[PDB]
DNA sequence: GGCCTTATTAAATGACTTCTCCGTACGCTTGC
DNA sequence: GCAAGCGTACGGA
């Protein structure tokens, strides 16, 4: 089995070439390789090099939080700065005749295992030493595609770099695959700018899935609570009825228009107390500001043509002003129509 | 001296905009009357058409082909389009929300503040108004219609209708009043005079009864459909904020080949410009190149070179030293 | 002391996306957002301080749109040219994200002397300048003082759970989330805050060269969402700072 | 000089066409009144007719089979389908949606200009005009219908109707007067000489009382309802844009094997017919060799392939070639 | 206060588009 | 003479 893994990955060379190029090419990446929990080229493929951090802690199984400390993430992540080097993830990750690992195979230095790769090289037991020592990886610099934040601390401010955490997605795109939660999948990442973050679990996780931490489902916008936030005015212009002068009406024969745009706009156009428009001083005083007027005329009121309980807006294109008993024949009108 | 860029600088867009909802109405009650606009569901079956190698061809050449879509029409009783979209202008100065030397620092403020001595923003300011004015921001929209009305509105004072088609869209316009005034605000707002400006556009497009209209497309990944799917802003149809952005950046005429491409292209840092398949600022005129010679090596770059340099500050980006290991 | 809230604020594209998250953004974006308010009004010499932060949501929509089996699948921007070796290229590398819109009412607590219509209204001048989540601010409908819960508008006030996901099921963190999440449909993961993953240093690179320095992972935590009209005590939605040896954390007291 | 077509090349659609609407009436009243025709739900009980193999025949043969379904019937009243939709025709010029080569765009412009020397778009305007005066629209609608008559507006003036009984589909008429009229707009609306123009018709098909009506059917991609589901505008029945811009496109009489079939097929990039299942223009004539051959080569094809290729960038298309 | 019907059946044949979304050392070539 | 810019394999649930 496992060299004719070997040999189906390694190209189209002649077969000892192809197998002895594999393992060549294998030696030399070892030593390029960390191990990691943490990869700053998640968030963005263009930060320079290795930079990410091991967390060795354990401790805080109820503190009420959850983090990589305190999750028990169980594959550990293998990292490099560049696709190239990226051979022995592959390595590790095939599957022997058992079907378990060649990680698991190397941890026991199975006599499988040996035997399979004495076959191949002698090189095995440096491979292997090398494979089981690869150093954790440590941060030691930073970039501008690292996310950072300024956080408060005693009104002094501590500038946080933002690492990404890959056990953790790994193993939270795992267990959301299984259960019933809400949940999102992200399908951004192509396989070629998975592969050039170098991680192991982001190339095997390339699409995963995450929490849909979203609001009640009640309170999505929709095009019903979007239409009630907007609001109607008359068709009708005061400034050229034949009959309306200064904004108030001067000729009673229009009253059937103006009962009749408020019908016309009104029906079914209902909004409730809490939707509807605040009728505000500031638009009958700039209504009054148009005309002239410092005050309402003595025995006039301010009208909206269409209601507000109706739909009208407070403004300046929806008010007229009328005579009192005019004002109420139109009132009245309304009421009768509408079933106030 | 400066010896080379800062780690961090990085600068906010200072010309902002908000997506815009679609609503259809009838020109002649254009004032008052609205109503949505609705993306609609619309399935098709295509022919296979596109290039295929001779051995496939023959297989799949005569075969049927569903696919699903999503497609936007006015009513048949309305015939105009009307978008409603914001913009808000930031201060530029104070909108380089980092930067990691406090002597570079001190040089782009310096040199900022020179630029405001001669031209404030005026002419850039004027460009961007242009581009309000000539209704780029329709994109696709705007290749049929009618008539078109643009207005702008600016803290509730409501400015003349520009008759928008009226403005062939290679020239910029330097002596209409209306568009002089909106760029006078808009460059006291770029020089500092203003901490802020809101302006709200408003604009028409009479194209006819049942005509189609053209929301943007999102870009999303998903197993099955690949079928083109719509922008739904709150339901009704509307249009990406960056693509209306990206509408108003078209002020750039100062690359050096445009003598032989007559056309304005968006602001870039290298000039790309995505209807044209080469990158029209590379190597010595590229962004990088002009503001190191201005800041580094403090050289009087022609004013159109500045003009570039500051159009890019007011787009923002990101633009530190070229990061190392 | 006193409370003013900011009322009805729309916000379009805030950063949605988290390393386990899509939804609600991060509260340390909210609070960080109620800082710079701080800071820039401190900055005028109007001398207010922000001790702490409440969260009302009112409307929604995540960039997106709902398969026919119901779940979301989340908008990009077409990206434009990205810094470092390949920028020259007109086509860009599309990296994780997702963003949310989101109408949403902050109440503040303030310290000031002055605390009155006045400062009020010299927010009201310097909300214009900020973004909330890297999202941009395009209106609200007003700010205003307040001295009772009978006065915030009708919405539902976000909170923290941490009973609920200690009570969990105890195998594991992550199962004691996942266990609660599928016992109790309301509560939703929020990331709270910072754990340090190296002693406080300088490093190259840095945004300040001069400010103390860690690198973090985020912390996630369970919450859920309280009707405004059912709140009983105006503290039990405050979120206020707090840092403990090395936890850097949002969280409610 | 161009060694290849472009990474991205894309037309857009030159003779842009609304959804139709239907409405019913009365064929003397027709010009002062229309009723909304609607689409009524049905479920039918079938019979298993399918093919089946004897083993399965011998189970099932007599089972009777529930199915959903929609339908459309004019009134017990009326006796007229009524048929609106508009036209929108654009530059052809100016349609270029995107490209990646300048150079090509500069090809290109002047190939439609030489075109534009050559001859007017007139000879495919004369034949798009006819595909109005056919009524080939109507699809299903047309057979057997009494008399139909064909009303195009352009622009609040009304062009005397025609008589669509009286064309015959496998010809295109070169003399009628109002079918030139109709097709020197649209040719100098194609030639960049107009900036867009606006044609709305009005067809009436006089079926019989209370006759079936056929509306475009929806697609479905294994949905839940598997039946019938026919298209529905603004809740009274349409026509999908697409059928009936498919319609205008069959205007190709230039394909090789013309000869032995003498009947136009739809504009299409390898002359792939619907109602015949062979291919007229795979390989040498197919779509993208004559352009390539037209502007990479530089070659003067014959008029009639410049007609055909002119006639799929009116149709528009992405026509982007992978570059190894 | 009692109850909400029993059978039978859920079709066939074809199709699910093409294009872009990769960082890097390695070393060879051009510019200062 | 010395350092910056560019074409290219390299690698992979």
């Amino acid at each position: 089995l496992r060299n004719k893994i070997l040999a189906a990955i390694s190209q189209k060379i002649p077969e000892e070439q192809k197998i002895n190029k594999y393992i060549e090419g294998l030696f030399q990446s070892i030593d390029k390789n960390h191990l990691a929990t943490h990869v700053a080229k998640f968030t963005e493929t263009n930060s320079p090099g290795n930079i990410g951090a091991y967390d060795i802690l354990s401790s805080d199984m109820n503190c009420g939080y959850l983090d990589t400390a305190n999750a028990g993430w169980k594959e550990p992540d293998i990292v490099t700065n560049d696709a190239k080097y990226k051979r022995p993830q592959g390595f590790v990750a095939m599957e022997m005749s058992d079907g378990r690992t060649v990680m698991e195979h190397l941890q026991e230095d199975s006599a499988e295992l040996r035997h399979e790769m004495e076959e191949l090289t002698d090189k095995y037991d440096e491979i292997r030493d090398g494979i089981l020592n690869m150093p954790s990886m440590q941060p030691y610099r930073t970039n501008q595609f690292i996310k950072q934040v300024f956080f408060p601390v005693g009104g002094s401010y501590h500038l946080l770099s933002i690492l990404p955490s890959t056990v953790l997605n790994y193993e939270v795109s795992d267990r959301l695959y299984r259960s019933k939660i809400p949940k999102i999948r992200l399908r951004l990442l192509s396989s070629n700018a998975a592969s050039t973050t170098g991680s192991r679990l982001v190339s095997k996780n390339k699409w995963p899935l995450v929490f849909q931490a979203l609001p009640p489902k009640f309170l999505e916008k929709n095009l019903a609570k979007a239409l009630d936030k907007e609001y109607l005015l008359p068709d009708i212009n005061i400034d050229e009825l034949e009959g309306v002068d200064n904004g108030c009406l001067i000729d009673e024969a229009l009253l059937p228009l103006i009962i009749d745009e408020g019908k016309r706009k009104g029906e079914g156009n209902y909004r409730p107390r809490h939707l509807r428009d605040e009728r505000k001083e500031e638009t009958v005083q700039a209504f009054l500001d148009k005309y002239g007027y410092c005050n309402i005329p003595v025995g006039y009121e301010v009208h909206h043509i269409v209601p507000l309980s109706q739909g009208g807006a407070d403004s300046i294109k929806n008010m007229i002003m009328l005579s009192i008993e005019h004002h109420e024949r139109v009132t009245e009108a309304h009421a009768s129509y509408f079933k106030w | 001296t400066l010896k080379s860029r800062p780690e961090n600088l990085s600068f906010a867009r200072c010309l902002n905009t908000t997506e815009a909802k679609f609503w259809q109405t009838d020109f002649l009650k254009r004032h008052t009357f609205k109503l949505p606009l609705l993306i609609t569901d619309k399935a098709v079956l295509a022919s296979k058409g596109h290039e295929m190698p001779p051995d496939k061809l023959e297989k799949e050449i005569m075969d049927p082909n569903p696919q699903k879509s999503q497609s936007c029409t006015l009513s048949t009783e309305c015939d105009t389009l009307r978008i409603d979209f914001g913009i808000k202008v930031l201060p530029v100065k104070e909108s380089m929300y980092s930067c990691s030397d406090y002597n570079y620092r001190t040089a782009i403020y310096q040199k900022i503040d020179e630029y405001i001595a001669e031209d404030g923003f005026l002419t850039l300011a004027k460009r961007y108004v242009n581009n309000i004015a000539n209704a780029r921001f329709l994109w696709r929209n705007r290749k049929g219609a009618e008539i078109i009305e643009t207005i702008v509105t600016i803290e509730d004072k409501e400015y003349p209708s520009f008759n928008s088609k009226s403005f062939n869209l290679d020239t910029f316009v330097e002596d209409n009043a209306t568009i002089n005034e909106i760029a006078q605000q808009i460059a006291d707002t770029f020089a500092g005079k203003r901490e802020y400006l809101n302006i709200y556009v408003t604009c028409f497009v009479k194209i006819g009864c049942a005509m189609e209209v053209y929301p943007s497309q999102e870009m999303t990944f998903d197993d099955d459909d690949k079928g083109k799917k719509l922008f739904k802003f709150e339901g009704s149809a509307g249009m990406h904020s960056q693509k209306i952005n990206n509408a108003l950046r078209t002020i750039d005429t100062w690359y050096p080949d445009y003598t032989t491409y007559e056309f304005p292209i968006p602001v870039e840092n290298y000039g790309a410009a995505r209807s044209i398949g080469i990158p029209f600022r590379p190597d010595t005129k590229s962004f990088y190149k002009l503001i190191d010679r201005m800041i580094l090596k403090n050289e009087d770059l022609p004013i159109e070179d500045k003009h570039y340099v500051m159009a890019i500050l007011i787009r923002g980006g990101m633009f530190s030293k070229k990061q190392e290991k | 002391k006193g409370y003013i809230l900011l009322e009805k604020v729309n916000i379009e594209n805030a950063n949605a996306f988290n390393n386990i998250i899509v939804g609600i953004p991060a509260i340390t974006s909210f609070l960080g957002f109620a800082r710079a308010l701080e800071r820039k009004l401190n900055a005028k010499e109007i001398a207010i301080r922000i001790n702490g932060v409440g969260l009302e949501f009112h409307e929604y929509e995540l960039k997106g749109y709902k398969n026919k089996r119901g779940q979301y699948v989340t908008s990009c921007p077409l990206p434009g040219s990205i810094p470092g070796q390949n920028e020259k290229k007109l086509d860009a590398h599309i990296m994780n994200q997702a963003y949310i819109d989101l109408n949403m009412s902050f109440l503040l607590e303030v310290e000031g002397p002055h605390v009155d219509m006045s400062t009020c209204k010299s927010i009201k001048s310097t909300m214009e300048t900020l973004r909330i989540a890297g999202g941009i601010i395009r209106n609200y409908k007003k700010i205003r003082l307040i001295d009772t819960l009978a006065d915030i508008p009708y919405g539902y006030f976000l909170t923290l759970r941490q009973d609920n996901l200690n009570d969990a099921a105890g195998d594991d963190m992550l199962d004691k989330m996942i266990h609660a999440l599928q016992q109790e449909d309301t509560l939703v993961p929020i990331a709270v805050g910072f754990k340090a993953l190296s002693e406080v240093g300088h490093v190259e690179g840095q945004r300040d060269p001069e400010k103390d320095h860690c690198f973090v992972e985020s912390i996630f935590s369970l919450g859920g969402f309280e009707c405004s009209k059912i709140l009983e005590d105006i503290n039990s939605c405050l979120w206020r700072y707090k840092t403990e040896e090395g936890l850097y954390l949002c969280t409610i007291i």
